């Protein structure tokens, strides 16, 4: 047999990226992925490159990202390249999350690709915020004051728990020196959780937008998904391009360019624009202990959707209601970021009640009874 | 090597489908066509098409969430203006 | 032909890839270089610096 | 219909099929994209 | 040579928009000027301001006179 | 009100794609702010080799960091000697420590702006509505706390910083009218410089990845298609078979 599959080292390459078996009919929605991939390596090799000239404690913490931005030879580029494609990491990664929830990616015999994927999300929100607190800004500190003070709620462990993972009192130089060496650690958890990940996904492959059995018509992936992923690699990569050269603090917050200050706090306390609509789950229950049960569910409840669905059809293509009310849910979620930038103030906070139920019932009500209905209009419209 | 568990895909040979017969294929090489043959008439005709089909699919949702914001951005500007501070006081 | 010369053997192939690329990064520099200076006669610090006479 | 008679490819289809003309204008657009992605790679 | 600004900001203050904005911002301002008269005014813990009325006038001329600025200066 | 009044867009000439700074108003706003706002403000993140190719010439610049004093290595006995300034050194502050900076200016801690064009919002509009957006009166129904000034478009309104902009207050090196609104554009500029000094090169740089990128990105469909030419235009017919077997 040929070298490329006899070979050991050669033979894994050969069955995930040349002779892997393709759908014939992916749009491109399913280029999200290898972007991703793409991103995850950015962040590394500009982070390895940057994390020569940088000094994680609390004294030398926020003037090492300014020399970094001044002295390095190209370290501009450096620290846009890599503030940037953490806010691009994260809008490929939605526009994953929601072709997989559209084109019905989680149902079986794929559940564990769908909770492998909970779990990569997880731990990238975690490597972000760990990464936030880095800089060390004034944003920053205090949007660490607030996460981690957030397990106060647990009865009669979390005042412990919170001291331990301070480090001591509050947010000092144990906890920003603890901070750094985690962030280094978290990428190569979630280089390993990818690499379960694509493992979970070669066992039945991928799906197409259809939704029925693609056994039938397969196209090897080299020179076909090969070239239509560099398609959407350059398009990336110039998008990607006006944001750092053009525009380089657009997505951020100005108030980050300020050293952090442990007696005065901002105006108002904001997390970064993907954070932005779980802060408003959090802020919605008017109680402590209930905010960290409510906020953390919204992750989790993803978790029964495979569950809930009762259709026997896979996706929200040739369905009218359940294809019409998924709008409403993406933009609820829309909206639902909205009353997160504006303050708490009337009639703000009636909104952030009404839009937060809305939101967990699509999963619990919604998608349930309409898919009943639909699998009736279904058989009596044939019958 | 060791036995392994039942998947929904083989590989090129016993990839896991039905048995198909009497479907014929015809294909012509590339260096032997004319690409962009039709890129207009299908940036204009084509894409009107799909989109007069999946619009309205995007539009209501988004019409409702559109004046649901707007009907309460105009009322807390009321609510915290020179006068709606009587309805304010009502409501905090 | 041109086809005999250039693209039938792959090692003079990409040699002329490399060959045109060696080219390219020196006048692509230069031509986009003189232009954005161009349009931004007097404002560049040869042009302040120029003034002082 | 008879499977030896063929689908009609004629809007598809070059009026004159010439390799030497044929692989030097696509050879030189991958060329280009080399040329270019050397330069960017370096 | 005067500044440049506080001149051309005196050309739209005397406007037709202008005099309809600066005229609402002075009968704010005259009946705040009673209304800060009164007896019982100091423990009232309610005092009507015109910056509605001043940030409507303020707001005006910035939008007129934003564009035409920069040109005069050098 | 307590938002503070939203600036204006105003005609900066660095705005747009391919414009660079106007390098003599940095000369020039370096002037205004070693004059005006060098007293009670600091520029900690600058050193003085910067300066050198970009607003002032190398013996101009190798001249303004000899007038100040930096602390030397101590002498063959330990006694501390001090040294006069070169290239390689910092832009010195006007206060030693934090607490001398709030004794001079009634409590207040005037900040750093080596960074203050992009940590606060407003941009560049902000600086300049600033320092030319002070009413001589405050709003009928206000009463200012002592020793605060109003300016509407601080959020909240009251504000601890004063006028320090008049006309003909500074003298410039080439003739240029000293007015209120002349400096406040000037200022800006230089202070727009100090935040980002990498601005034109950057600029420059996008232009050349920006006409590599969208080739690039034009070719890669071009490839695209023709690769996948074979499988677009490829016919099936379906012919079915005898139920004999
Ligand atoms: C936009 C709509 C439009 O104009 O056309 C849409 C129109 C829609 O066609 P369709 O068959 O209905 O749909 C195609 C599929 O959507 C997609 O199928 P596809 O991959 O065959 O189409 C590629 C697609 C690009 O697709 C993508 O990259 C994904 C879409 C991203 C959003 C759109 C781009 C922003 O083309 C574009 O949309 C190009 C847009 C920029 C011009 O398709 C075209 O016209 C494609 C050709 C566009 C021009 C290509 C020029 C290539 C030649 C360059 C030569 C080298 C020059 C530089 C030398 C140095
Ligand atoms: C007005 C829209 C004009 C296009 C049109 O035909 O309207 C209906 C058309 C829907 O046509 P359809 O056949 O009913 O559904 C499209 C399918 O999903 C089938 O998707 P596809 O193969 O057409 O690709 C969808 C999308 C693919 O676009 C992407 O996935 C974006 C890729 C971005 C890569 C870089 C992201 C960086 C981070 C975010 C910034 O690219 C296009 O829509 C190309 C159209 C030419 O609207 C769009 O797809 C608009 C997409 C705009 C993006
Ligand atoms: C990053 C650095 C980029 C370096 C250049 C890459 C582009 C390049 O040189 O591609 C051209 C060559 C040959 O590509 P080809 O398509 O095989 O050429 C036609 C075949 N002839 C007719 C010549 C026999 O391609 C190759 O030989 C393979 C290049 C693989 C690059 C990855
Ligand atoms: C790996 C992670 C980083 C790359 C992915 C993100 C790309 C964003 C835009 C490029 C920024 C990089 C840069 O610095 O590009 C700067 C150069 C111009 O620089 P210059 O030649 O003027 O001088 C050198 C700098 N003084 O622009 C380009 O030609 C970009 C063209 C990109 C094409 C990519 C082709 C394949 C690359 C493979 C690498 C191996
Ligand atoms: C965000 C993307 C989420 C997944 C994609 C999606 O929801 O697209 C739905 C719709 C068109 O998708 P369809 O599957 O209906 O296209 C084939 C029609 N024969 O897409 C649209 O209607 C356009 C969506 C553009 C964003
Ligand atoms: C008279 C002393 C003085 C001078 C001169 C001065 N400032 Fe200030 N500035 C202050 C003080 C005091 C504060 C703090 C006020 C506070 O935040 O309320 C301040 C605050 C600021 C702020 C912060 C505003 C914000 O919204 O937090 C900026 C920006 C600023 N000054 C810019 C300038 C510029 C630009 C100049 C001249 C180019 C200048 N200052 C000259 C005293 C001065
Ligand atoms: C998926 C992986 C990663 C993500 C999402 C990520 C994200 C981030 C983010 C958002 C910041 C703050 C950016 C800013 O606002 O300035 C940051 C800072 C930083 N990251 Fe990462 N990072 C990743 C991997 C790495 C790795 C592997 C390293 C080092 C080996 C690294 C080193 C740094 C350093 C040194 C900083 C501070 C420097 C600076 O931003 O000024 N990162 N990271
Ligand atoms: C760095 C992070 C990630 C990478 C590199 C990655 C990569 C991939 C790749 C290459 C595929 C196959 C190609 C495709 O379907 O487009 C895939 C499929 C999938 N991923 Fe991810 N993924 C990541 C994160 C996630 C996350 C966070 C989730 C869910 C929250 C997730 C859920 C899925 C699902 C459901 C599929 C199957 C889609 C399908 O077959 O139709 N992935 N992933
Ligand atoms: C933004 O809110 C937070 C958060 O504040 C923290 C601390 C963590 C946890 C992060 C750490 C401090 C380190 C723990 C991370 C791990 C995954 C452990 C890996 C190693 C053992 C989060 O995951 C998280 O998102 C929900
Ligand atoms: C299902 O269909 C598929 C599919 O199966 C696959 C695999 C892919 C491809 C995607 C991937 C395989 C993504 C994989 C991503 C990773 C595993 C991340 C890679 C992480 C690393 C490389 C680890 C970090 C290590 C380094 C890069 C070290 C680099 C060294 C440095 C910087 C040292 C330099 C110093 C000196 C001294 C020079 C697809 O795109 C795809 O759909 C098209
Ligand atoms: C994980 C990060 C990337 C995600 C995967 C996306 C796939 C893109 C990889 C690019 C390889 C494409 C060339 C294949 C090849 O060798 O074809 C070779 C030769 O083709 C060529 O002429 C090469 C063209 C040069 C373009 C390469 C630019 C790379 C851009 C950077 C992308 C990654 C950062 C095989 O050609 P064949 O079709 O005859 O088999
Ligand atoms: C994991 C993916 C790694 C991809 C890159 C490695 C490919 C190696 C191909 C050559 C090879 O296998 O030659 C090996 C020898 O390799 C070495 O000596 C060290 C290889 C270290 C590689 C470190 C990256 C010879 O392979 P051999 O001739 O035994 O063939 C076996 C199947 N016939």
């Amino acid at each position: 047999m040929a070298f490329r599959k006899s070979n050991v080292y050669l033979s894994l390459v050969n069955s995930y990226i040349i002779d892997s078996p393709q759908p014939s009919s992916i749009n491109y929605w399913w280029n999200m992925g290898s972007l991703l991939g793409l991103c995850l390596v950015i962040q590394i090799v500009t982070g390895i490159f940057m994390a020569m000239h940088y000094s994680s404690n609390i004294e030398l913490a926020f003037s090492s990202v300014e020399h970094i931005m001044r002295d390095v030879h190209n370290g501009y580029i450096l620290r846009y390249l890599h503030a940037n494609g953490a806010s691009f990491f994260f809008m490929v990664m939605f526009m994953h999350m929601a072709k997989g929830l559209y084109y019905g990616s989680y149902r079986s015999p794929r559940v564990t690709l769908w909770n492998v994927g909970v779990i990569i999300f997880i731990l990238t929100i975690a490597t972000a915020f760990l990464g936030y607190c880095c800089v060390y800004g004034q944003m920053s500190h205090w949007g660490a004051t607030v996460i981690t003070n957030l397990f106060s709620a647990i009865p009669f462990v979390g005042n412990d728990i919170v001291s331990w993972l301070w480090g001591g009192f509050s947010v000092s130089n144990p906890t920003i020196q603890r901070f750094f060496a985690l962030h280094y650690l978290v990428p190569f958890i979630i280089a390993a959780m990818v690499i379960m990940h694509l493992m979970a996904l070669h066992i039945h492959g991928s799906s197409n937008p259809l939704g029925i059995t693609g056994n039938l018509d397969r196209i090897p992936m080299h020179s076909y998904f090969i070239f239509k992923d560099l398609v959407t690699v350059f398009l990336f990569m110039l998008i990607l391009a006006l944001f750092v050269f053009y525009s380089p603090n657009t997505l951020g917050h100005p108030d980050n360019y300020i050293p952090g200050n442990p007696l005065v706090t901002p105006a108002s306390i904001v997390p970064e624009w993907y954070l932005l609509p779980f802060y408003a789950i959090l802020r919605s229950i008017p109680d402590k202990l209930l905010g960290v049960i409510t906020m953390f569910a919204a992750i989790l409840v993803l978790l029964v959707l495979p569950f809930t669905d009762r259709s026997v059809v896979r996706g929200n293509t040739f369905k009218v209601l359940s294809k019409f009310f998924f709008f409403i849910f993406v933009f609820n979620f829309v909206l639902l970021g909205q009353i997160g930038a504006c303050h708490v103030e009337v009639p703000y906070v009636l909104m952030g009640q009404i839009a937060t139920f809305i939101y967990f019932a699509y999963f619990l009500i919604i998608v349930p009874v309409i898919s009943t209905i639909e699998n009736v209009l279904f058989y009596i419209g044939r019958v | 090597g060791p036995p392994s568990g039942k998947t929904y895909m083989g590989w090129w040979g016993h990839m896991g489908g039905p048995k198909q017969k009497g479907i014929t294929s015809y294909a012509v090489s590339p260096y032997a066509q004319k690409p962009l043959q039709g890129i207009f008439h299908n940036a204009v005709f084509n894409s009107f098409r799909r989109f007069k089909s999946q619009f309205l699919y995007v539009l209501i949702p988004a019409g409702i969430y559109w004046y649901w914001w707007k009907n309460g951005n105009e009322y807390n500007e009321f609510l915290y203006s020179k006068a709606g501070r009587e309805e304010l006081e009502r409501v905090n | 032909s041109l086809y005999k010369t250039f693209f039938k053997r792959n090692a003079v192939f990409v040699g002329t890839i490399f060959a045109g690329a060696f080219v390219f990064q020196t006048v692509f520099d230069t031509a986009i270089t003189s232009w954005y200076e161009n349009h931004n006669k007097g404002k560049l610090w040869k042009d302040v610096k120029a003034r002082i006479a | 219909k008879s499977t030896y008679r063929t689908p009609n490819f004629d809007d598809v289809l070059k009026e004159n099929n010439d390799a030497d003309k044929g692989r030097s204008y696509a050879y030189f657009m991958v060329g280009a994209m080399g040329l270019l992605s050397s330069a960017g790679a370096k | 040579v005067t500044d440049q600004l506080e001149d051309l900001r005196e050309h739209f203050k005397n406007t037709e928009e202008g005099k309809a904005l600066v005229h609402h911002y002075e009968e704010c301002a005259e009946r705040v000027k009673i209304q800060q008269q009164q007896p019982g005014y100091a423990d009232l813990e309610h005092k009507e301001d015109c910056v509605e009325e001043f940030f409507h006038l303020q707001h005006y001329l910035d939008t007129a006179t934003a564009p035409r600025l920069f040109d005069k200066l050098k | 009100a307590e938002h503070g009044l939203h600036a204006p867009a105003y005609a900066w000439s660095h705005n747009g794609p391919f414009e660079t700074f106007d390098h003599a108003s940095i000369r020039r706003g370096y002037q205004v702010y070693r004059e005006v706002c060098a007293a009670c403000h600091s520029l900690d993140r600058v050193a003085w080799r910067t300066l050198v190719g970009v607003s002032h010439t190398n013996e101009e610049v190798r001249n303004m960091a000899e007038e100040f004093e930096y602390d030397d290595e101590p002498d063959e006995q330990g006694n501390p000697k001090k040294r006069p300034g070169k290239l390689s050194d910092y832009i010195p502050g006007p206060y030693p420590n934090e607490q001398a900076a709030r004794a001079a200016n009634q409590g207040a801690l005037p900040p750093d702006l080596s960074l203050i064009v992009k940590a606060r919002h407003g941009g560049c509009d902000y600086i300049f509505s600033l320092l030319t957006g002070y009413p001589d009166e405050p709003p009928a129904g206000v009463a200012l706390p002592p020793g605060s000034n109003y300016n509407p478009y601080f959020p909240g309104g009251s504000i601890a910083m004063a006028r320090v902009l008049f006309d003909d207050m500074v003298e410039y090196e080439d003739g240029t009218p000293a007015t209120t609104s002349q400096m406040a554009k000037d200022v800006t500029t230089f202070l727009n410089w100090c935040a980002e000094p990498e601005h034109d090169e950057r600029k420059r740089l996008g232009l050349k990845t920006v006409i590599i990128l969208s080739s690039l990105y034009l070719l890669s469909i071009w490839v695209k298609k023709f690769k996948w030419a074979g499988i677009k235009t490829r016919k099936f017919v379906f012919n079915p078979p005898k139920p004999r077997k």
